[PDB]
């Protein structure tokens, strides 16, 4: 579901690194990565708000937020 | 449930069957399969049928 590089057509689509919790326990990643030690990094920070997104998932919804 | 094929694992629909035998009582029914071979000719041999 995720779509890691911009796609093969010329797609007019926000090219913005960014982690998506849609709901019901769907996860997807929406970025642009080229092959460069700087998007190698960001790929690590953007899967650790996935990680602390399935973390939480099993509280009720309006608790489904950082502490602060 | 509005179930969306979109959703991660634990959030589509699983199907359920809940088998449930319950004894009582009778002379007898079903039971297991039995084996065989193929039986032969012109040679003492040991059977049952």
């Amino acid at each position: 579901n995720s779509m890691l590089t911009d796609p093969g057509n010329v797609q007019k689509a926000v090219c913005h690194p960014t982690a998506w919790d849609l709901g019901k326990g769907d996860f997807r990643i929406l970025m642009c990565t080229k092959v460069t030690m700087d998007d190698f990094l960001t790929a690590h920070h953007e899967m650790g708000h996935i990680q602390y997104d399935m973390a939480y998932a099993a509280q009720p919804f309006l608790l489904r937020n950082g502490a602060n | 449930y509005g179930f969306q094929p979109t959703n991660g694992v634990g959030y589509q629909p699983y199907r359920v069957v809940v088998l449930s035998f319950e004894l009582l009582h009778a002379p007898a029914t079903v039971c297991g399969p039995k084996k065989s071979t193929n039986l032969v000719k012109n040679k003492c041999v040991n059977f049952n049928f």
